[PDB]
RNA sequence: AAAUGGAUUUAAAUCUCCUUAUUUAGAGGAAGGAGAAGUCGUAACAAGGUUUCCGUAGGUGAACCUGCGGAAGGAUCAU
RNA sequence: AUCGAGGACUACCAAGAUUAUAACGGAUAACGAGGAAUUGGGGUUCGACAUCGGAGAGGGAGCUUUACAGAUGGCUACCACUUCUAAGGAAGGCAGCAGGCGCGUAAAUUACCCACUUUCGAAUUGAAGAGGUAGUGACGACACAUAUUGGAGGGCAAGUCUGGUGCCAGCAGCCGCGGUAAUUCCAGCUCCAAUAGUGUAUAUUAAAGUUGCUGUGAUUAAAACGCUCGUAGUUGAAUUAAUUACUUUGAAUAAAAUAAGGUGUUUAAAGCAAAACAUUAUGUUAAUGAAUAUUCAAGCAUGGGACAAUGCAUUAAAAGGAACAAUUGGGGUGAUUCAGAAAAUAACGGGAGAGGUGAAAAUCCAUGAUCGCUAUAAGAUGCACGAGAGCGAAAGCAUUUCACUCAACUGUGUCCAUUAAUCAAGAACGAAAGUUAGGGGAUCGAAGACGAUCAGAUACCGUCGUAGUCCUAACUAUAAACGAUGUCAACCAAGGAUUGGAUGAAAACCUUGUUCAGAACUUAAAGAGAAAUCUUGAGUUUAUGGACUUCAGGGGGAGUAUGGUCACAAGGCUGAAACUUAAAGGAAU
RNA sequence: UUAAUA
């Protein structure tokens, strides 16, 4: 059954862009997937997406331009302290210039370079490089 | 179980694994206090009884001397190398040794047919300066 | 390992099949696996055929012929030149 | 997939994109209630009685007229079943194969979904009290349901 | 108020059973491993010369043989 | 009763307390902690021993004094010891500092003094094997002269130099070198590494992504339960403008140690002191004490409420369940019913062979066989149709009729509203063989008996033939139970065909368009893999994390021994160790 | 038809 609905769409969304698809869609819609493309369009991975209501918690279409390499969900969100980013960032993120962890925190869902300016932790959600 | 609350099962399959490990649940069984002629002592005294010979493997050709040794904390009979050339001599009979291990090989080492053990001292200094 | 994908048997989306008995041998190989070959023969060979139409009590009696259905094992299908052992790449040709 | 064998199918029904009633309806809802009221007073179960609105009165979908479902507006005029419409055609079929499964003592694929239906009854049973609509004195037998479910 | 008599409390110590644990002797029996280029066969790898293997049953100096049902890891992806 | 709560103890009353989130037991070569060794991150192992807390003084037990002891450099008794003795009797407890015996691979002087720190006392003064100084000290650490240790085939830097040795002696951690021309033995010379150190042996850590949270593997190398149901456990769709968990700051919290701030112990390891300059009594100065930070699991407070759990009214998920309409189904059960092969019997014809083999033989036949026709009655079986077709959770399911069921697909403006997924313990079904008791007993046929073949043949070939094969009831619970590929869910390159529906066109059957479900197939310069190969995944994985369960850790020993449990039995489930060995194994040329 | 071993 359908555990993670932000699991599947990001395994959409990485499996479009490596066939070079321009567009791609995402059945079940969600508050945390939309954050997580808002975060992802902030630094311009991907152009827009639009959202239609089927009253039925509706679907959502992603535009894509050739620059999201990889976008994954990481499964159980651990309970990152502010101190374990760099940790995390060592692990996951390819250098320390190009990818973005994201992050859900009281203050809305961020990546790790604001949550760090707002200096606030909380449960990790996934990255994209 | 990957999940986040998931630590129960987690925890306790590493405890049931890790017996199928043959180096590590050896170190860890109640056998080196009865299965092992040494012992944990990394050296062990005992007294000369007979001077053996043993052939090698079939591939190799030659007589292996050595010597059968009665140790004094256990009371076992074990078989002792003589290192280097012509040891055997300087190795007289009913007194105290010092045995202590060889590599480990394949358990087995160097008299090739089943001895574990080469006598370093002679009540001496060694079977080495003697 | 796998020589053949399908295992050489026919059969895929069941668990049993019946067996038959093999023509030469008389032995038991499933329903499937059996090489089944068909034979429409007449029953007067081609040198007598002249020699019973010539003497015959009938007007136009045509002759009639013999129908059977023959199952073979693997191993007297190979024997009995039934089939052949082919090429590895030959194998995958089903026509 | 379906919860006990690996079928899978996707026979679903469509509710269209309008959640009010279609401009050519014209009944209200009195004559829904009470067209719907004589309904339930002659043993028809509330989804059987729904596709009856559907398909003689033109209703087919009861909350776009009336602002509530089905069993709610039973529920209100008291003439929801005591036992829940799904948890009772479960045990009427469990006490049906059981019959069948008297004469029939060899029968071995019954016996199987026989188990496979009693299942089901423990899982909704289960349900049904943690969500308060039956209370915990209920109980499944075999030597009870036959006169119940009857 | 000292020797001393008596009754409780806490009870060492010893003896008899019983249990557990560890070590250790034993005629004989059934095993495993290693060595010695020892007798007897040809079981398996080629269609290994009766295709091989698995479960079960029986038999036999020995590999093993045979009956029933499976598998191809077959020597057939094919009428 | 005690200083005091309290089953701490007593009397009466009640039946309670703990447990799969591991109680009760067993082991420890187990005192706990601060900490130590090694580590990219995560971790693994150790901690008797500086300091804090606990316990003990050969073994228990019982007490005295006192504010504090169940004290032992106090006492009493018992056990095991040791010493003196005038033979009557007596004290003593080095797990205090030195030292001795024993034990072991393994560990120092029977020194001097209260001068430093501090404790006790009637007190500025006396004591202190606490403490300090000295002696032994290649456990270790730091600085520093000018020589030893191991090796020279590869791993691994260094000799295809010369003398002896002749598969011997030996070297050799592994591969291996040595059978007379040794690069590996024993030596001589030379140089290779480190250097006051350097080898060996055992163990910890890293290497080991060969114990996996970060982080493994399960088609074929070892490894997916035979299959389904199922409790705990784990994980759970979208959705709303009181606690807990999470997160940010703190409070409070022994030092030593770790990190780190300052400081020329000549540097350094150290120490927390010394001075930089004031040429310093003066002055910086009332000088430094790193802010010294930690720090996990709990506990307390604070700001936030996104993601989550327990709270106490949204919709209608290409989640799930139920209902209905039309069907599909070698799905299951019962009864009914058809077929003729083989064999048996009855009658008739015929009159010398028949079986069987590579050739034969054993065997059957004149009591008339084999062969031919006609009749019967049971057992079993279910050809051709029959397929990479269908159904079933798997095992499995095939003559046609009638019932009883069941499941699934499709169709749906029908209902509920999270009811779901996977699941230790537990429970149904589980081929064939096998067991128990009845019936049946045709064919075939483990055992057995003959005849051939062979050197032998207990086998392959032929003939006969018991249990069995068949039905009913009850056990057994195993298979190469295989797709050697767990269950659920998402995304996913081109096709042609097929099974069952729905829906248009073309007049049930058939040809076409679309779409749903099922068993499959072909192509790939793409993805993956060690490759074979996989593509309705074995793809989306070092760019490693969707959810859950099971299993594997070199080959043997071995699925063996023992223990437990199930079975009438065979056996099934759980299931080691000693020892042995440098390979065993997988795919391809 | 028979064809064992190094």
């Amino acid at each position: 059954v359908r555990v993670n609905v932000l699991a599947d769409a990001l395994k959409s969304i990485t499996n479009a862009e490596k066939q070079g698809k321009r567009q791609v869609m995402i059945r079940p819609a969600s508050k945390v997937i939309c954050e997580f493309l808002n975060v992802m369009m902030k630094h311009q991975y991907i152009t827009d997406y639009t959202v239609v209501d089927t009253h039925r918690s509706g679907k959502i279409v992603v535009n894509l331009n050739g620059r999201l390499n990889k976008c994954a969900v990481i499964s159980p969100r651990f309970n990152v302290t502010l101190s374990e980013f760099d940790k995390w960032e060592a692990n996951l993120l390819p250098s320390r210039h190009f990818g973005a962890l994201v992050l859900t925190t009281s203050y809305g869902i961020l990546d790790n370079t604001e949550a760090r300016a707002k200096h606030t932790g909380g449960r990790i959600l996934g990255f994209f490089y | 179980a990957r999940g986040l609350h998931a630590a129960r099962k987690m925890l306790a399959q590493r405890r049931a694994n890790k017996w199928a490990d043959k180096e590590w649940k050896k170190g860890k069984l109640v056998t080196r206090y009865k299965c092992n002629p040494l012992g944990t002592a990394s050296h062990a005294k005992g007294l000369v009884q007979e001077k053996l010979g043993i052939e090698t493997k079939q591939p190799n050709s030659g007589i292996r001397k050595c010597v059968r040794v009665r140790l004094l904390k256990n009371g076992k009979k074990i078989t002792a190398f003589v290192p280097r050339d012509g040891s055997l001599n300087y190795v007289n009979e009913n007194d105290e040794v010092l045995i202590s291990g060889f590599g480990r090989r394949g358990h087995a080492v160097g008299d090739i047919p089943g001895v574990r053990f080469k006598v370093v001292c002679v009540a001496g200094v060694s079977l080495w300066g003697l | 390992t796998s020589k053949r994908r399908n295992n050489g048997r026919s059969k895929k989306g069941r668990g049993h099949t019946q067996n038959v008995r093999c023509s030469h041998c008389g032995r038991c190989v499933p329903k499937d696996k059996a090489i089944k070959r068909y034979q429409i023969k007449n029953i007067v060979e081609a040198a007598a055929v002249r020699d019973i139409s010539d003497n015959s009590a009938l007007t136009k009696y045509k002759l009639p012929k013999t129908y059977m259905k023959l199952e073979y094992c693997v191993s007297c299908g190979i024997h009995g030149r039934v089939v052949r052992v082919r090429s590895r790449t030959d194998r995958r040709n089903r026509l | 997939g379906r919860m006990y064998n690996p079928g899978r199918g996707i026979s679903r029904r469509c509710i269209p994109y309008r959640r009010s009633a279609p401009s050519w309806l014209k009944t209200s809802t009195l004559e829904v209630i009470d067209e719907m009221c004589k309904l339930a007073k002659k043993g028809i179960a509330p989804s059987q009685i729904g596709a009856i609105m559907r398909d003689t009165h033109g209703v087919g979908l009861v909350k776009s007229v009336t602002g509530s479902k089905v069993l709610r507006i039973l529920k209100l005029a008291g003439l929801a079943p005591k036992i829940p419409e799904d948890l009772y055609f479960l045990m009427k079929r469990a006490v049906s194969v059981r019959k069948h499964l008297e004469k029939n003592k060899k029968d071995k694929d019954a016996k199987y979904h026989l188990i496979l239906i009693e299942s089901k009854i423990h899982r909704l049973t289960r349900y049904y009290k943690s969500a308060k609509v039956l209370e915990a004195s209920f109980k499944y037998d075999a030597n009870t349901a036959s006169a119940i479910v009857s």
